[PDB]
RNA sequence: UUAUCGCGUUGUUCGGAGCGGGGGCUCAAGAUUGAAAAAUGCAGCCAUUGUUGUGAGUUCUGCGCAUUAAAGCAAAAACCUGGGGU
RNA sequence: GUUGCUUCACUUAUCGAAUGAAGAGACCAAUGGGAUUAGCGUAGUCUUCGGGCUAUGCACCGUCUAGGUUCCAACCGUG
RNA sequence: UACUGAAAAGGGGCAACAGAGAACCUGGGAUUAUAUUCCAAAAAGAAAUUGCAUGUGGG
């Protein structure tokens, strides 16, 4: 006639009942490989850093990011398969008149690669410039943004060199250059150019000399504030 | 010349602890969340002896924190423990002779051992049989204690540290004259390779 | 990969492969029907030998020194038609192994005897 | 239901935290029945015989885990029982 | 404007200790962060005309609690 | 049906033929010489113990 069924509950305090498994994740002795990659970003944070390594964590915006991303990929270089069809379609021309000129010159696209992206901006091809945020080592486009400024190149810094590499059709890119585009895309890249040099170019006295760094923990800044307050007056 | 007594010592070789017989070493219990917030409740199963060492050890079980186990401890009591006795360790913890407190709570002038130089290394002065540390006064602005120590000296430590209340048993055991040798002989067999002693000026130059 | 309960982190748990067999690296032609004339060399002829043919129904071998009793028995099953109820083995002084095997007397050690010819 | 009193050892002790008496429950070490086993062994010669008691000495064992002691008397495998839930 | 010495408050190098790296700090809020959590005003100033920098406001990241008191609510308190 | 994948902090091994551990006893007329090791169906015989399978009773 009457349900046994009751609540039947713990305590969980100290000197109590046995608990039940917490999580043990921020105490945990984890491995020194993700030890030491969590107290490099750490050390990066606190440390005072130069102008020159510092521009690199300003990056351009989500929207123009994905805009400029849209257009890379509209004009990513052609493939493996692509460039054989072509060459042999071109080859079967050839062989039915062997007068004639063959047009082996490629569809236009996107120049890609450390030394032909440094040639097209020093002999002033490129109409503008994506450098990625992250490269490792840093060395290998820590002086681009300079050398764009000097010859007067519209550049952005953008987040992600995956990114830029799933663009243009590889796993990694550091940097990607656009020095023509057809006839219906000139709007577009007219109103990306306005809006990269708003964030880059046109803001060079500023990048030159800001630092960076300097930033204490929550744990820091909490103390400091509670101290200032107890000690009012 | 040839190397001298108190450098060959140094090498270890056949001057080491005997230690065969020994039980564990002597510690309070480990200054975690229960000690830091709350307290514990233990119960004193045994006071043993050990070869060597002249103050009284005592077996001390707790329940485990985390776990459905039991956890003993040895640790070196005070005079006046006896089998059976609740023992209290912790942060809320009574006046009392054997329990554990933080150096904090503990009104000055009051007599301690098992005293932490610095707050969880579980125990290090005040220790040998019959000794004691006492109380001289609290800094808030600081958080620090003042204690005189056996020796005579006087110490700051931080007012976390933790201590038992009471004095080490077995005192008074070095006030009955040995007359033998063998008594010498049987005293340090327990304990090292350093008995008897050689005068230096009945040794040769070389030495 | 959510949640660790425990205060140290232990390696994970993978798919592992087994390995494959391998082409045989030993190819050397061996006969199955030849190994009991390496278990068992010949019989002995001595005094003692004698004494325990006739009043104990009882052999005795010179037999290879790495064999065991079991390999004896069923050595002597194959070589001649007898049923082995008892094997004991000493290694003599020379480095060569003996075995005295009684026969399960539904079997006579003195016919066997004179079929092997000793 | 005991009390100044009783119980006990060669011996340095035990009792209202339960002495002694009447009845029991258990553990350790012996004993006594049988089975094995006379069918064996020994000694005189197809037959005979065939052993039961007392002292002394012996460390197994029991006196359960109080020798000097500022000396206080190894460890683990393997195994046993219980508390829990299955 | 540089340089030396030096006081104090800090924390990330480094040093000591403990632990089977077993419960840190906030939520109680700034002399704090931001365009991918800087969004909007005010003043000056600059601009490659797209927007910046400096100063000071307003937003947002912004939150829950045992107990002690006086149905809510509030004040204390701080896991 | 192998496969597959939840729990269990603290790698692998050696070091005692007097420590721990360890299921078997007597008889023999049974040797030139070995025996708690050999003895043959009346095993002279009487046991204990380990592994895996039968069946009988009970779960
Ligand atoms: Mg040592
Ligand atoms: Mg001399
Ligand atoms: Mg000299
Ligand atoms: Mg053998
Ligand atoms: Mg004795
Ligand atoms: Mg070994
Ligand atoms: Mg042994
Ligand atoms: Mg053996
Ligand atoms: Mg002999």
């Amino acid at each position: 006639v009457a349900s046994h069924f009751a609540a039947r509950p713990k305590n969980f305090g100290i000197g109590q009942d046995v608990p039940y498994a917490r999580d043990l994740s921020r105490f945990m002795r984890w491995p020194t490989f993700v030890t030491m990659q969590r107290k490099k970003r750490v050390l990066q944070r606190r440390l005072k850093v130069p102008p020159a390594l510092n521009q690199f964590t300003k990056v351009l915006d989500r929207a123009s990011r994905n805009e400029a991303l849209k257009l890379i990929k509209k004009y990513a270089p052609e493939t493996r398969k692509a460039r054989r069809e072509r060459l042999q379609k071109v080859a079967e021309e050839k062989k039915k008149d062997p007068k004639k000129t063959v047009s082996t010159k490629a569809p236009l696209a996107v120049v890609t690669g450390l030394q032909e992206v440094t040639r097209a901006i020093e002999k002033k091809q490129a109409r503008m410039v994506v450098i990625a945020n992250n490269v490792d080592p840093v060395e290998l486009v820590l002086w681009m943004p300079n050398l764009c400024r000097a010859n007067k190149i519209p550049y952005a810094i953008v987040k992600d060199m995956a990114r830029l590499g799933d663009a243009i059709g590889r796993k990694t890119a550091t940097c990607v250059a656009l020095t023509d585009v057809n006839a219906e895309d000139e709007a577009t890249l007219k109103n990306l150019i306005r809006s990269v040099n708003a964030r880059f170019l046109s803001r060079s006295d500023v990048i030159r000399r800001q630092w960076g760094g300097l930033q204490l923990s929550l744990r820091s800044r909490a103390e400091l504030r509670k101290k200032h307050a107890r000690n009012a007056g | 010349g040839k190397t001298v007594l108190s450098c060959r010592k140094g090498n270890g070789s056949v001057y080491q602890v005997h230690g065969h017989k020994r039980l564990g070493p002597a510690k309070l219990r480990i200054l975690d969340y229960a000690e830091r917030h709350g307290y514990m409740r233990g119960v004193v199963k045994s006071i043993e002896h050990e070869a060597g060492r002249g103050a009284a050890l005592a077996r001390v079980e707790f329940r485990h924190p985390y776990k459905f186990r039991r956890v003993k401890e040895l640790m070196v009591a005070p005079e006046g423990m006896f089998t059976g006795q609740s023992v209290f360790c912790g942060q809320k913890a009574p006046l009392a002779i054997g329990n554990v407190l933080p150096l904090g709570q503990i009104t000055e002038g009051c007599i301690v051992c098992n005293v932490e130089a610095k707050p969880g290394d579980r125990g290090t002065l005040a220790r040998a049989s019959g000794d004691y540390c006492i109380i001289i006064s609290h800094n808030h602005e600081t958080g620090r204690t003042r204690l005189k120590l056996p020796s005579g000296q006087k110490k700051s430590v931080p007012s976390t540290s933790r201590a038992m209340i009471g004095i080490i048993s077995g005192g008074g055991r070095i006030e009955k004259p040995v007359l033998k040798a063998g008594n010498s002989f049987y005293r340090f067999r327990g304990k090292r390779n350093c008995w008897p002693k050689v005068r230096g000026v009945a040794r040769n130059p070389v030495e | 990969r959510k949640s660790y309960t425990r205060p140290q982190f232990r390696r994970p748990h993978t798919y592992r492969k087994p390995a494959m067999a391998k082409p045989s690296n030993r190819v050397t032609v061996e006969s199955k029907d030849i190994a009991a004339f390496n278990v068992i060399r010949y019989p002995l002829t001595t005094d003692k030998a004698m004494k325990k043919i006739e009043e104990n129904n009882t052999l005795t071998f010179i037999v290879d020194s790495r064999a065991n009793k079991t390999e004896i028995k069923k050595a002597m099953r194959k070589l001649y038609q007898v049923k082995a109820v008892k094997v004991n083995t000493l290694i003599r002084p020379d480095g060569l192994k003996k075995a005295y095997i009684r026969l399960s007397a539904a079997h006579d050690a003195l016919d066997t005897a004179n079929k092997i010819g000793l």
